[PDB]
RNA sequence: GGCUCUGUUGGUUCUCCCGCAACGCUACUCUGUUUACCAGGUCAGGUCCGGAAGGAAGCAGCCAAGGCAGAUGACGCGUGUGCCGGGAUGUAGCUGGCAGGGCC
RNA sequence: CGACGACGUUGAUAGGCCGGGUGUGUAAGCGCAGCGAUGCGUUGAGCUAACCGGUACUAAUGAACCGUGAGGCUUAACCU
């Protein structure tokens, strides 16, 4: 729907110009509109529209088939460089025990995440890991917490809603230090912002073990009021880190886009499932790419794309190899067109204050030379030739056994070469009015042959 | 004795040296990278980045103060219209250093320092 | 007015076997490019033998092929789905019905 | 100079940056007054090195290297 309401916005709007300020309102108010579907919150969509304007302003949409899916690959870009980048991970290496604080409303998947970080830590990163409780209001959360520890092989810290959670995680921390504990996970009991006494206990307790990871679980499905919830939480708490839940359903999940916003804290975790097992990264451009359905739209375009893509990247390569200066390639192609265009009688002709001092009869066959030359060439691979300096014996020893000759005549065609680079980048470098002029007959001595 | 004293006089008398600073911050911000000594560019450092300061706030009054820091039109119209808006959210931290070999001639410890955003707006563009 | 446990029976979990339907996983190969002479084929150009007829060693290019990647079918390893699937087995564990006692 | 002291991201070691202190002494622009120099208002203004308090914005790198693997003989005094 968004490549289809933009192309049709930009087509209708105005026809091919440069695309301007004026053409892109209904754009801005659709994509609101469909920002404000995917569950994103208001402010975070003003002020991205704001950021699409001044991308908008300065268009170079007009040399491109359709502005509509450039426009979206613009604001896909935008989007992503929003969310932030990749292999967002945890600081083990933080001087052990590492503490990881558990915040979020009530049924945000806290537990569950600490059963799949513990799992995860545990297999994958060869931690040993802690966990504890500090919920002693929601009735067997303390027993869930333990099951999911004695089914991801964690081992768990005993606590009971008789005790309360300064103490208890202050038992854990201390439990943590003693045994030598690598990792210590601190579930809390989901907590709503407008509620003081449980924010001013995850405070006191925030500041009793003084994390070095701090966590903010967040539903995938919430609305509007998640940014009321981020603000609270990241306000209330120093936030390292937000982790998404239940990101597998079907949900837009536009409150990922708000809580980065406004928290400004990057999202190091995906929970992929409801069980231990089931944990992923984020990854910022693939939350940004999907929210959306569609079908036999974007496949042709996406191929046209790659068509113009590895066209014009050939085409440039072509022209930059070429352009990087004189080579074995032109130097080919001028022998080609020297053999074919050999004028050693004509040119003894065209030339005369050369022939006045050298010999008259001086001058070399060009068709045994020049076969000679080409053939030789020919005994080259293309890497040989457009990077002439790689060349060393063994390669002279290949190219004078394919031709049959001497590798003495090799050495000679590489001389040859060396000055016909020479002289043509010296060509390049001035004037071939000042360069011919510079042009100099030596004379070792005013008598003629010494 | 040396105590608490900031400042490094890099074998010039005085005069020498402010100029010297303003051409090397001239030249740095024109061309946003350059290679220079080490020392002389962490002298750099304290000359370059608090202009950069000054362009994050314009009115007519910084323009002018820029112009007399380093004399030059360009310098500042540059640092004003581009610099300030670049670094605009940033603290501080405008220049990175990044030490090399050594100057072959006099076997000098050789650094290239630029602005931050060196790379970014260089491929953006 | 409730509950527990025996007699009988219906389910369910675990262990073993199997059917149908409904969701998900490696190693190889197809394309993208890569590897000078020292694995191979075609081997232009040139070169070797011959008056000629023609053969020959073999460079480059190309194709296998050998590196590195984008994903294609069958093998290999799993399952909070449905037919309350069909069975085997517990001296088992859990749950319900009924015949009920007894405890309050 | 070697040397000693602090620190090297789990980081306030250095510069920057924010705040203060200090010093100088009321910036520039604008408005008013005067023929003009200059004055008056915005204004204790503007700038401020080396100081103090904060802040990882930039640089302090993952590594590698040196260093090893139970430590001589004799005698005595306890211990098996
Ligand atoms: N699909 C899915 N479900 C989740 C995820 N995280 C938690 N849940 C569900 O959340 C339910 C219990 O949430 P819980 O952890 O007790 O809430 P909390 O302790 O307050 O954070 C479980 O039944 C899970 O199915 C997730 O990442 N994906
Ligand atoms: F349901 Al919770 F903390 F486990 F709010
Ligand atoms: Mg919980």
């Amino acid at each position: 729907n968004l490549t289809d309401r933009l192309s049709r916005t930009l087509r209708n709007i105005s026809g091919r110009g440069r695309l301007t300020e004026d053409n892109v309102k209904d754009t801005l108010r659709e994509v609101r509109m469909a920002l404000l579907e995917a569950d994103v919150a208001l402010p975070v969509v003003r002020e991205f529209i704001n950021r699409v304007k001044e991308k908008a302003v300065g268009h170079e949409v007009n040399k491109s088939l359709t502005p509509g899916q450039e426009f979206v690959k613009i604001v896909r870009n935008e989007l992503v460089a929003a969310m932030g980048e990749e292999n967002q991970t945890l600081n083990l290496a933080a001087q052990p025990p590492a503490v990881v604080l558990m915040a979020g409303l009530q049924g945000a998947g806290k537990t569950t995440s600490v059963g799949k970080l513990g799992k995860f830590l545990r297999e994958k990163h060869k931690k040993k890991v802690l966990v504890v409780s500090a919920d002693v209001y929601r009735p067997a959360a303390i027993k869930q917490l333990e099951t999911l520890a004695e089914q991801v092989g964690v081992d768990f810290f005993p606590s009971d809603v008789g005790q309360k959670p300064v103490d208890i995680v202050n038992a854990a921390l201390k439990e943590a230090k003693l045994k030598f504990y690598d990792v210590l996970l601190v579930d809390t009991a989901g907590r709503l912002h407008v509620d003081e006494a449980m924010m001013d206990e995850i405070k006191q307790v925030h500041a009793s073990i003084n994390p070095v990871e701090t966590l903010f679980v967040v539903d995938a499905m919430t609305g509007q009021d998640a940014a009321n919830t981020a603000k609270a939480f990241n306000e209330a708490l120093p936030l390292t880190g937000v982790v998404l839940t239940k990101v597998d359903g079907d949900a837009r999940g536009g409150a990922a886009l708000s809580i980065r916003h406004i928290t400004g804290k990057p999202i190091k975790f995906l929970g992929v499932g409801e069980k231990t097992e089931a944990l992923e990264p984020f990854h910022p451009d693939r939350i940004a790419s999907r929210i959306l359905g569609m079908g036999d739209v974007l496949s042709l375009i996406e191929d046209i794309e790659s068509k113009v893509d590895r066209a014009q990247a050939e085409k440039l390569a072509s022209k930059l190899k070429k352009g990087d200066g004189f080579d074995l390639n032109d130097f080919l192609e001028q022998l080609r067109q020297m053999k074919n265009m050999g004028g050693x009688x004509x040119x003894x002709x065209x030339x005369x204050x050369x022939x006045x001092x050298x010999x008259x009869x001086x001058x070399x066959x060009d068709d045994k030379v020049l076969v000679r030359m080409e053939a030789i060439i020919n005994s080259m691979t293309m890497k040989e030739r457009a990077k002439p300096e790689i060349i060393k014996g063994s390669r002279k020893r290949r190219i004078a056994a394919g031709c049959g000759m001497q590798v003495q005549d090799v050495n000679r065609l590489l001389k040859q070469f060396d000055d016909m680079q020479r002289m043509m980048k010296k060509m390049k470098k001035g004037g071939x009015x000042x360069x011919x002029x510079x042009x100099x007959x030596x004379x070792x001595x005013x008598x003629x042959x010494x | 004795m040396r105590h608490r004293k900031s400042g490094r006089q890099l074998n010039r008398n005085s005069s020498h040296r402010q100029a010297m600073f303003r051409n090397m911050a001239g030249s740095l911000v024109r061309h946003e990278i350059i290679k220079t000594t080490l020392p002389k560019a962490k002298e750099l450092r304290r000359v370059v980045e608090p202009l950069i300061t000054l362009a994050k706030t314009d009115s007519v009054a910084n323009r002018r103060l820029a112009f007399a820091r380093t004399r030059d039109n360009e310098i500042v119209a540059k640092l004003f219209n581009e610099l300030g808006p670049r670094f605009a959210s940033r603290a501080g931290g405008y220049t990175r250093i990044l030490k090399c070999g050594f100057r072959a001639g006099d076997n000098a410890p050789m650094a290239y320092i630029e602005l931050v955003d060196r790379s970014e707006k260089a491929e953006a563009a």
